[PDB]
């Protein structure tokens, strides 16, 4: 996952120091190697972490490895009907579970929130929809705008 | 050396620019970026 | 300024009065983009930490909108938040002639060029660095050590 290439000869070592994923962070090769295997940049990253856990305060996360578990998977539920970070976040909100939190999950609750995303892909490709599409048929939220 | 100095972040740096951008069009097209910029900067991109 | 409003496109008319108002954000900008709205507002933060696009008109002035637009095309050049190339140009030779950059620096921001490339060119980068490595060692060695 990450250290194939070694970055600048470095391993990532499991410890217990944060990592700030805040975008104002300016931070080492663990934000690097982040990026590297996450195929992502700062700000998607930064909106990922909110993804996996509306609880955080900050980009201060723990270095063990549920955490990392949380960001992979994350990534992973955009990855296998290929979307992006912010169309993942959009998603989650058209389907209504945007308040519900990936780092404290029930198994069988899990299996079903994938399940709920797949009828929904496999729906949209049937109707041949743009996520934008129903997001806009979808909103609640209205701009205020004469 | 008859032929150094050698930064090797440098290298990283320049190559890095010009594996994305050749000819340093996006970044002279729009020019207040290169507003920012001195050109002898410039000249270390395609220069080493 | 009319190919920007042609790229808007179906959202023009209330983008166009926001803009003829003097309450135009961010975030109803990026939403006719579909940008994040936070690589705006870093953008404009980036800005406004050079030389002056004043905070009232950061979004009144069609002129700072062309600007952060072009700090957003720099960004999306290189993959990268635009928070990360305000140390790149502040590591000029003589602009910050008074503070030499330290080699840590150009490490810095050497490794966040580094994040944002793909397979073709993290391989040729390798190549090349590994050649520039060998005749830069060498010589050294020649010189020095033998």
């Amino acid at each position: 996952l990450f250290n194939t290439s070694p970055l600048n000869g470095q391993y990532f070592v499991i410890e217990d120091t944060n990592i700030d994923l805040s975008l104002n962070s300016t931070d080492n090769w663990h934000k690097a190697v982040l990026k590297r295997a996450f195929n992502v940049d700062d700000i998607s990253l930064y909106r990922l972490l909110h993804i996996a856990n509306h609880n955080n305060t900050d980009g201060k996360i723990a270095n063990n490895i549920k955490n990392l578990s949380n960001l992979y998977m994350t990534k992973l539920l955009a990855d296998i009907h290929q979307l992006t970070i912010d169309e993942l976040y959009l998603l989650l909100i058209t389907i209504g579970e945007d308040k519900i939190n990936l780092y404290d999950i029930d198994d069988k609750e899990l299996e079903k929130l994938i399940n709920r995303l797949d009828t929904l892909s496999n729906w949209l490709h049937t109707q041949k929809w743009s996520i934008y599409q129903l997001f806009l048929m979808t909103t609640t939220n209205y701009d205020k705008t004469l | 050396s008859g032929t150094i100095p050698y930064h090797d972040a440098y290298e990283n740096v320049r190559k890095a620019i010009q594996l994305q951008d050749p000819k340093l069009e996006q970044f002279q097209k729009s020019p207040a970026v290169a507003g920012l910029m001195h050109q002898a900067s410039l000249l270390g991109i395609n220069n080493s | 300024f009319a190919n920007w409003v042609n790229s808007l496109g179906e959202k023009a008319s209330p983008i166009l009065t926001a803009f003829e108002n003097k309450t135009l954000t961010a975030e109803k900008l990026a939403n006719a983009m579909n940008l994040d709205a936070n690589l705006l507002e870093q953008a404009s933060i980036q800005a406004q930490n050079y030389k002056q696009v004043t905070k009232e008109n950061t979004f009144s002035n069609w002129q700072s909108i062309d600007i952060i637009l072009q700090w957003t095309n720099i960004a999306s050049n290189l993959n990268i938040s635009p928070q990360g190339i305000s140390p790149l140009i502040a590591l000029d030779y003589i602009k910050p002639a008074q503070k030499t950059p330290t080699y840590a620096q150009w490490e810095n921001a050497a490794i966040a060029l580094t994040a944002g490339l793909d397979t073709q060119q993290t391989h040729t980068l390798h190549v090349f660095l590994d050649e520039s490595r060998s005749t830069a060692l060498s010589n050294y060695y020649i010189g020095k050590v033998a």
